[PDB]
């Protein structure tokens, strides 16, 4: 999961 | 907006499609190329070919089960480029490039029609 | 194989899919949640939730265009949910963690249920 | 595109  | 985002998750899913098309699950539409056929999922050809998005929003043609493609093209050249749509891989050799350029002009696959542009240039 | 690969193909594919449920093209499902209905195509929920996958591999229940989903599932949830599986994306809130995280337990979206988990353990 |  990222920061997008 | 504040959202998180999964990196791998559009690669999962097409992986899934992948696998629902091999298991032939809710597949919608047969391709006839000739003398073979092709089964789909009509959202699946939409997503990646300019030809089946006109086909699939036309109110007459969305709900065939059968698309025969032009006599023209060449079913090799179709099954590479049905294998790209499912899985971003192309298989893509100095004995099919010509067909392959060809059935994704006419399908009007833009981001295949440059890679091939490229690889013909580079021959030459 | 041989084959070279477009990065970007499967984020394509996958935006593509949201701009037809944006304008209802090819939905074949409406999905009930208490008071609320959503629309969505059934190869986009299989692809994602291991409930769907279950669901529309049964023989009975593939042909449903209606599923209504357990009372006790919220629908915002089930609203952030889907907009996840169409986007990659997840609007994950303190106000909202707790009903997206069991209504992931029961779509059986387990990527989704580790960052829930994540998020909720450095809170406490 | 790339080799994958
Ligand atoms: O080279 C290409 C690939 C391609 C795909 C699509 N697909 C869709 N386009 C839109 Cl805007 N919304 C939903 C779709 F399924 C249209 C045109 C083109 N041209
Ligand atoms: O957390 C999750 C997400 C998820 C999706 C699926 N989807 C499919 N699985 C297979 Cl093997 N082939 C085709 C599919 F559409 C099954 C289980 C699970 N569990
Ligand atoms: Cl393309
Ligand atoms: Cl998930």
């Amino acid at each position: 999961w990222v920061i997008p | 907006d504040s959202c998180i985002q999964f990196t791998r998750h559009a690669s999962d899913v097409l992986l899934n499609l992948n696998r629902l098309r091999s298991r032939d699950i809710l597949t919608d539409v047969v391709i006839v190329v000739s003398r073979e056929q092709f089964r789909a999922h009509k959202t699946v050809l939409m997503a990646c070919s300019g030809l089946f998005y006109s086909i699939f929003t036309d109110q007459l043609k969305c709900n065939l089960s059968v698309i025969n493609l032009d006599p023209e093209i060449n079913p090799e050249g179709f099954c590479i480029l049905l294998d790209f749509m499912y899985t971003s891989r192309l298989n893509l050799r100095e004995g099919n490039i010509m067909a392959v350029m060809a059935t994704a002009m006419y399908l009007q696959m833009e981001h295949v029609v440059d890679t091939c542009r490229k690889f013909i240039k580079a021959s030459e």
